């Protein structure tokens, strides 16, 4: 609300942009790498502790 | 002929309107002598 922008002086638009960028980079990492982590690897690609 | 015959044909006569005040009266600020003013965008 405009009341939030006007009264709450700590609030601004920059916090939203920073959070958007932060979540954006987190999403880049997630979409690119979550296939690696979440794959149900088969016994060929599993190596024990050894 | 007379002017009385042509009176009813109002479209012929030029239109002029009696310049009377219309609408509610202009409103003035009466509070200012009582009140002491402070203006800041960040209140």
């Amino acid at each position: 609300t405009k009341e939030m922008k006007d009264f709450n002086q700590t609030f601004s638009v920059e916090i939203l942009n920073k959070s958007i960028g932060e979540s954006y980079n987190a999403l880049l990492n997630h979409i690119h790498l979550s296939p690696i982590i979440n794959f149900n690897y088969k016994a060929s690609n599993k190596t024990a502790f050894k | 002929m007379t002017f009385s015959s042509t009176s009813n044909l109002k479209e012929l006569l030029r239109k002029v309107v009696l310049d009377v005040e219309l609408g509610r009266e202009q409103v003035q600020l009466l509070y200012k002598p009582i009140y002491d003013s402070i203006a800041d965008s960040n209140l």
